[PDB]
């Protein structure tokens, strides 16, 4: 969990659990 | 350590890394660095004697 | 028995240089100053991830002032990497975690290239500095050149990655020289695909793994099964090709 | 530091204690100045309505504070040896050198007190009375300080007049000494004032190839290069540069993070600096969670620092102003 | 500055020599041009305070 | 008004109060109502209750003081920083003299 | 005479402030810093070749066990059997504190 963001393990979550920024922020 | 070694024959260095005699804490230790200032007491000749 | 063995320092430097391809060029340690065994173990106990490094599975599982969004100061976030560096200052509860090394001072060893050149050189990268005896006494050590061919090796083996560091050692089992684990303890080289850095993750998840969870060898009764075997008159024994044996074992297990 | 205060938080959290102790976010220390003398005199008056104390302020000479601080000039000494210190070095009157009465808040401060009401300086069989009371009042006041409760940095007041009241029992000296801390406060809102943060030192060696990305930094930080040189006879070169305190967190992390741990820095305290702001400009707009451009850097601090000490909302010039109503 | 400052003799030690032996493997006179580079530079510091 | 113990609440609530139940809300003993005592707070400029001598304005964080005899109420700095140290008990705003028992 | 632009002349066997030749030596560089240089060079170059006959001629004994050591154990070794007791530093001390 890098920087407070991101599920602790992916593990029973359904998905790969990759996080990428939001790019559409001003 | 050098002085310590020499004035008490039998405490000696690991061979691989050193003793730091003089950094007492495990903060020291572990964190490599010293914390805090330490007094040492040694009698020691010159080239005298 | 073949146990311990004992080089001379030509040898050293001939296998040494040899077997480069398989080596790290580091001289230091500073290079894994958030990638060493403490860092990945703090970092396992806050539940965080350094960006290259491996991750597990979290160790730990109301209204107030002092949490409260007006009274801060928001200059720069505090990153992760801070918090494994100075755990007890930006943590609150950590628990099971380890201090780091701090740092060491930098190796500043310079390479030699050719060997025509004298041992002691000023290398252009090193930036440019700016009564009566008796007739017995000498400069201690007169005789001796300042340097000879050995010696710009010699000083190489100082600064080289084990077991090129040393004269002598206990030979080891096969097995137990795996040769690749420093490639993968370092960081993942840039550009490299998904699978790849997925990959570099893995292998340093089980190296932090199996580091965490040693405890030292349990003084036991030892039994040896083939002394026992030999002792018997039904077991004889013999010296036979690796292939043939081989070829036994699979004909018996049939 | 923040390995200092690591060792801090390691000793308070395992050995002095059991506890589990929440830590807040690193923040720094900030001192109050003035750029400007006074726009008006500034007065008050004591509830007893007849003492009354004028003063300006205005801001000192750049190597004084300084002075003040190292003790190259000193209280103990003999009027006449005090006068000569100023004369010699600042260009400074004789009549202003005549005027010193001490320094703020403590004996070694970076402010002054005097004196500057001639033709009622020969009141000084009663004015002598209400010295030590009023520079109580001064010590006070500048330790306190109006605009952010923190202490005020670098900064003269001038009495430029006196009314007393000849009746020892009827002025009393409790109450000179709010009076002087209110007088203190309006002639130092009155010139326009700023916070200061205080600037860290910071050496860095590196080799050659990673200096671009020290300048990368600091440049993240608000910090910038003095001097950038090679050590005679190693191949690593040393960066000097300052950076204020408030962006140095993690700032040793992110240098060698970025350099691959090859660059190494420590920091230092250095001096004081002004923060680019008006800290009073009501028309500053602040979101809870962004940060701030460089022009309300001041405002931004000054108010969330009253807010976590705990002091009212709001300050004014006109705030310790007498009443007229 | 501070020792200066606190009244206080000074003597100085060069330590760590093998660096420029075994590292920088610097020729022995540049070792002494060096060496005499850092006592040069202790005095300055201290005529400066 | 006040309370010799220390808790502050308003006249028009108590005094019926008092009337229909001998006693004070905050705690079970009963309560004369001559016992209650005046308490007034200065305001500033812009209306929000101050400290008359220091000028601070008051907060839910701030350190709030009476003095029973004269009733006037100060920020605990100045009481403390004044009349403890200097040692001189007259009220800062009066000259009225108040005894140490009496600050609340 | 041992440090400084001081240089040696040994024909006179004297210390002269000019140099003897274009190409000398100064003193310390001479009497101090070479044999540093060639103990050094002597331990981690040639600890299997020459190291006997150069602890020989410093007049250093070492046993056979010693001699088994890795490098920088060895080094340790030598040096303390050379210099000796740290009185330079005691000398340092006595005559400055």
């Amino acid at each position: 969990m890098y920087n407070g963001i991101g599920l602790p393990t992916p593990r029973g979550s359904g998905t790969n659990g990759y996080v990428q920024r939001n790019l559409s922020l001003v | 350590d050098c002085l310590i070694e020499q004035t008490h024959p039998e405490i000696r260095k690991r061979y691989d890394q050193d003793l730091c005699y003089t950094d007492i804490l495990f903060t020291e230790q572990e964190r490599g660095v010293g914390i805090k200032s330490t007094p040492v007491t040694v009698v020691l000749p010159d080239t005298k004697g | 028995t073949y146990q311990r063995w004992q080089f001379t320092l030509p040898m050293m430097s001939t296998l040494y240089r040899l077997a480069n391809q398989l080596l790290t060029d580091l001289v230091d340690d500073n290079y894994f100053y958030l990638f060493d065994l403490k860092a990945f173990f703090t970092s396992k106990a806050l539940n965080m991830a350094i960006p290259g490094g491996p991750k597990f599975e979290p160790l730990v599982r109301d209204w107030n002032e002092f949490n409260d969004i007006n009274k801060i100061i928001i200059r720069q976030p505090i990153r992760t990497e801070y918090k494994i560096a100075f755990p007890y200052l930006y943590n609150n509860l950590p628990h099971h975690v380890h201090l780091t090394w701090y740092h060491t001072p930098n190796v500043v060893f310079i390479k030699t290239e050719d060997p025509d050149l004298p041992a002691f050189y000023f290398d252009p990268l090193i930036n440019p500095i700016s009564f009566e005896l008796p007739e017995f006494v000498e400069p201690f050590l007169k005789d001796t050149p300042l340097y000879t061919d050995n010696t710009a090796n010699g000083i190489a083996l100082l600064w080289a990655p084990r077991p090129f560091n040393l004269r002598s050692g206990r030979t080891r089992r096969a097995l137990d020289i795996p040769l690749v684990k420093n490639w993968y303890r370092e960081h993942c080289p840039a550009g490299q695909p998904v699978k790849v850095r997925v990959s570099y993750q893995k292998l340093l998840k089980y190296y932090v793994l199996n580091a965490l969870k040693h405890r030292p060898p349990k003084a036991q009764k030892k039994r040896y099964l083939f002394r026992s075997f030999k002792a018997t008159k039904f077991f004889q024994s013999t010296k036979l090709d690796w292939v043939e044996v081989g070829l036994q074992v699979c004909r018996q297990g049939y | 530091g923040e390995l200092y205060l690591d060792c801090v938080m390691h000793d308070l959290r395992k050995m002095y204690s059991e506890i589990d102790i929440k830590v807040a976010d690193p923040v720094v220390t900030f001192c109050e100045t003035v750029v400007e003398t006074s726009s008006l005199k500034c007065f008050a008056e004591t509830p007893n309505k007849k003492n009354k104390i004028t003063m300006i302020a205005e801001p000192l000479e750049k190597g004084l504070a300084e002075d003040i601080e190292n003790e190259v000039v000193q209280i103990t000494w003999n009027r006449k040896k005090l006068g000569e210190f100023f004369q010699t070095k600042y260009d400074w009157d004789l009549l202003a050198a005549r005027s010193i009465w001490a320094f703020g808040p403590d004996a070694t401060g970076p402010n002054i007190l005097v004196d500057d009401t001639l033709p009622s300086e020969v009141d000084k069989a009663l004015l002598g009375s209400v010295k030590d009371s009023i520079v109580q009042g001064f010590q006070w006041g500048t330790r306190e300080g109006p605009l952010c409760d923190e202490l005020i940095r670098n900064v003269k007041f001038k009495i430029l007049d006196a009314v007393v009241a000849q009746e020892p029992l009827h002025r009393g000296g409790g109450q000179i000494i709010p009076t002087a801390r209110r007088v203190v406060y309006s002639a130092f809102l009155m010139a326009t004032p700023r916070l200061m943060e205080p600037y860290y030192f910071v050496e860095v060696q590196a080799p050659a190839d990673c200096v671009s990305a020290v300048y990368t930094v600091l440049a993240r930080r608000r910090g910038h290069v003095t001097q950038d040189a090679p050590i005679p006879g190693s191949p690593l070169y040393t960066i000097k540069a300052f950076i204020p305190a408030i962006d140095s967190f993690g700032f040793e992390t992110d240098l060698r993070t970025h350099t691959q741990g090859q660059a190494f820095s420590l920091s230092v305290f250095h001096h004081w600096q002004i923060v680019p702001g008006d800290p009073l400009d009501k028309s500053i707009v602040i979101r809870p969670l962004e940060p701030q451009p460089a022009p309300h850097l001041a405002r931004e601090f000054m108010i969330k620092t009253r807010r976590r000490k705990g002091l009212s909302e709001d300050v004014s010039i006109s705030k310790f102003f007498d009443d007229p109503m | 500055k501070h020792a200066v400052q606190e009244r206080l003799a000074v003597t100085v030690c060069i330590n760590k020599i093998d660096r420029l032996i075994l590292e920088l493997k610097l020729p022995p006179t540049d070792a002494y041009y060096k060496l005499r580079h850092i006592v040069d530079e202790v005095n300055g510091l201290i005529s400066m305070y | 008004v006040c309370t010799p113990d220390g808790i502050v609440f308003d006249l028009l609530n108590i005094v019926p109060w008092l009337k229909k139940y001998g006693t004070n809300p905050s705690n079970g003993e009963k309560l004369d109502g001559r016992s209650l005592i005046k308490l007034n707070f200065s305001k500033n400029s812009e209306g929000k209750y101050h400290c008359p001598v220091l000028f601070t304005v008051f907060t839910n964080n701030t350190h709030i003081v009476a003095v029973r005899t004269t009733g006037n109420v100060y920020a605990y700095e100045a009481v403390e920083q004044l009349n403890i140290k200097a040692k001189n008990f007259r009220d800062l705003l009066t000259d009225e003299p108040f005894s140490r028992q009496d600050i609340i | 005479r041992l440090w400084g632009d001081i240089y040696f002349n040994p024909k006179t066997r004297k210390f002269t402030k000019k140099a003897p030749t274009s190409s000398s030596q100064r003193s310390f560089v001479e009497f101090i810093l070479e044999p540093l240089y060639k103990i050094l060079a002597q331990v981690v170059g040639d600890v299997d070749t020459s190291l006997p006959r150069t602890l020989d001629e410093l007049g250093i004994h070492l046993t056979k066990e010693e001699l088994k050591l890795n490098i920088r154990p060895l080094l340790r070794l030598v040096c303390k059997k050379f210099f000796g007791e740290f009185t330079g530093f005691v000398d340092m001390c006595v005559q400055h504190i």
